[PDB]
């Protein structure tokens, strides 16, 4: 195979600055894929990936001592750790692995590297950092760091097993930031993808935020094929399931969030909300509560779900049910009155699809005085509201 | 008419508020003096370390000094993300 | 040190505002908070003031004018209107 | 070929809600694809217009097919505004194919290039904030608008043309706002040889506003560019138009851009470097540079100047023909000038240019002596700033291994 072209790039690389060469010729993303590589198992042996990142030390340590050339040393250094240990424990699964004689001396302890993944966590906070790690394949590192851990210790409640999976998850937060080429290549990585979505579940409310922030970027500007795994991996189910769960608001908020973001992509996520059982009602109870810092945080995400799920929420009356018994319609009146441009637009746009095809609730509607309350916003500095209220005032005046 | 809140999904953000999380305190260097004169608001001076309490939104945090809280636009300021 | 508006790594990447003046076109942009400054090299201003951009070769820092008088200002601070006055 | 493809869109798109499921499916980037089709490398994905015609149709579809929602609002707003670009080039390409080659051209049709100017008027306008700009990279904008200009120019090369001109400066100030920070669109305009060429050309135009447009397009193409788009912008010799056209403008706005393209430039290669140093005069240029003073930022052409020369010193260094030149326009002085400064760009850029030149030239080595360089640049080896502390003392060491009187 490809065995042989990580020979000869090691080759070129072990003279006297020839790689300065290399990396004009574009061999770093080359050495990349050889030790990553998933553009789609791009990726080469162990051996093949040892010549690959020494090829790959050797091109960066043979620069200028410009800033630029110190900032990829500082981050290689460390990347170079995360990989070594990664190799530690990929050799650790192969040994004790099914029908393998499970009888000879190797394990690694997680303490060692959490001090280096600590360090990359707060340097990809910097721009400047983040474009390094992102040439040297650090993204990548990261979340393969991520998922070999929790493969091998699944929901653990280990101090130093959390930190590790926490610091990872932060950086891989800051690395997919405004970066859409990393959203995908993160998605791309369907193992670590399940890892993800499977730490969720854990008993820690610090690393279930490190998560749901993650699945929030991954779900903003999303390439299809993003949206298409983000689906798969089921994360809109899992959120969902720890959101009735979380009870610290800082995670409710994170989760929330990311929920969001996804209940937009697709009514096959819309539905897969709806099918949680408490779920609805869930919201509903978001529609009142205040945070105690930024005290309309939740009201704006649980509505802004709430907003895009009532597509669906229309065609059933079960649904629509459970939604008048936690008494939503008459919220949504009085979320009308608020002074917040997001709360209002969900209401608006709640109430739009809530209107229409349904007397049950439109009688309801009539009958709370909604009429005398949205002629006050066909009027509005923003379309959204005004075209929310002039069409459901639509639907209401149809059945008088 | 300021808007803290952007409205359009749950989009994007680093982890700032991560950084708070673990029980540890984050705060931030004042680039220029924020001036306002409304009570939902936190204005200062430049210069002066801010702690970030909320920083969900991209435009605008929630932050806080010994005097009170309020808003105020994140392009004002510098975090230190290293040992406070 | 003092406000960079340096940029020294290179002539890096910015969008097409210098292009809109080439014209003999004046562009405007809208203050939107107050710009606090006792430094005569920058310009200080106050919300709602409308700033005619000159100068938008850097990002970080654009040079602008007033009937008063003109210097340094973070583009932060403004939002620029494209169309006429 | 496979017009079939394109064929079964259009017959998806025909269901009135199953649209909504098309773009969830992703077949927007299929649809662009179909109409543009960057993916494809040279040496081994467009339809026929035939095909094109159902494509863009499909297109106009799933885009009318949401609600009110803002993005809706935006997306039927600049699709419309791209389908008008999209009819147009149509009229071209079918004026430029069959009135062109050895085929009989007694047939009657030119496209008149007066209606298409307040499209582009408006995308141009339009792509001055993010919001417009991410819905036109969802409907292949740059591309469509890329297309314009480079039809326009094989057209009417270097026309002088006023309304020409117009088109001209509101599609490349189009494409410089959908390149900025955005690193597919910079590789995507980069693969469009054709119109990288008909761009280059454009600088050669004695309308300095349009040369000012090329320059900022070229500038942000040459910042953080991959491997490919640096090869592209060095093959199609933008280094040495912009060179040449640096020697031969009024307007310093316009100098303002293309200094700063080269800056850029400058850095990727010594292939470029030998470019700028093989264009007579250039280097004399350069070195103007580093006393010019500018009307608005006026340490913007010093900065531009400085570092584009920072960049190439190394290359001089080994030239005795160059660093005569420098010598005749007084550089060195200039340099110890540049150390002074209160600029962080010009004093590194100055220690920068000063450690190449330095090195390896007792000529030059007896001169910064009986300048006096020492006692500056001992003033700057302890310096906050660390590149600049480096280059200094490093400057200092080359000249103290040569010292003729104590």
């Amino acid at each position: 195979d490809k065995d042989d072209m990580s020979r000869t790039l090691l080759a070129m690389s072990s003279s006297q600055d020839s790689c300065i060469s290399m990396r004009q010729s574009g061999c770093l993303p080359l050495l990349i894929q050889l030790l990553h590589g998933n553009d789609k198992n791009s990726r080469g042996s162990k051996e093949a990936r040892a010549r690959a990142s020494a090829a790959l030390h050797n091109i960066i340590h043979s620069q200028p001592d410009d800033k630029r050339g110190r900032r990829e040393i500082r981050v290689l250094h460390l990347l170079e750790q995360i990989r070594a240990y990664c190799e530690t424990c990929w050799e650790w699964q192969e040994a004790h692995e099914p029908g393998m004689d499970q009888d000879k001396n190797p394990a690694p302890v997680e303490h060692q590297i959490c001090p280096a993944v600590c360090v990359l966590m707060k340097l990809s906070f910097d721009e400047e950092h983040r474009h390094a790690m992102n040439e040297l394949g650090g993204l990548q590192a990261i979340a393969e760091l991520l998922q070999v851990d929790c493969e091998m210790y699944g929901l653990t409640n280990d101090h130093y097993s959390i930190t590790l999976r926490r610091y990872a998850g932060m950086a891989l937060t800051n690395l997919t930031f405004g970066d859409v080429a990393n959203k995908a290549t993160l998605c791309s990585m369907k193992g670590c993808m399940r890892a993800l979505v499977a730490q969720l579940k854990s008993e820690s409310e610090d690393l279930q935020q490190v998560i749901a922030s993650v699945l929030r970027n991954l779900s903003w500007r999303a390439d299809v094929n993003s949206k298409k795994t983000l689906r798969e991996v089921g994360s809109v189910k899992a959120l969902m399931e720890c959101a009735l769960e979380v009870k610290k608001e800082s995670t409710l908020k994170s989760v929330l969030s990311a929920l969001w973001n996804l209940s937009a992509h697709c009514t096959e996520n819309k539905a897969d909300i709806c099918a949680v059982d408490g779920a609805l009602a869930f919201l509903v109870g978001t529609l009142t509560y205040r945070s105690q810092t930024n005290t309309l945080a939740i009201i704006e995400s649980g509505g802004g779900i709430l907003r895009n799920v009532s597509s669906l929420i229309a065609t059933n009356e079960d649904h629509r049910q459970i939604l008048r018994e936690n008494n939503c319609l008459q919220t949504l009146l009085q979320h009308l009155k608020s002074h917040s441009l997001t709360i209002v637009s969900n209401a608006c746009g709640t109430l739009w699809n809530l209107s229409a095809r349904n007397p049950k609730d439109q009688e309801a509607l009539w009958d709370m005085g909604a009429v005398s309350m949205l002629k006050n916003l066909i009027h509005s500095k923003h379309k959204m509201i005004a075209m929310g209220s002039a069409a459901a005032l639509r639907n209401l005046m149809a059945n008088r | 008419s300021h808007h803290y809140s952007h409205p359009g999904g749950g989009g994007e953000q680093l982890a700032i508020n991560e950084l708070i999380s673990d029980g540890s305190v984050v705060c931030a260097e004042a680039l220029w003096d924020h001036v306002t004169m409304d009570d939902q608001e936190l204005g200062f001076k430049a210069g002066d370390v801010i702690e970030v309490m909320d920083a969900t939104n991209r435009e605008w945090w929630w932050g806080r000094v010994a005097d009170g809280e309020g808003w105020f636009p994140a392009s004002f300021v510098r975090l230190r993300v290293n040992q406070d």
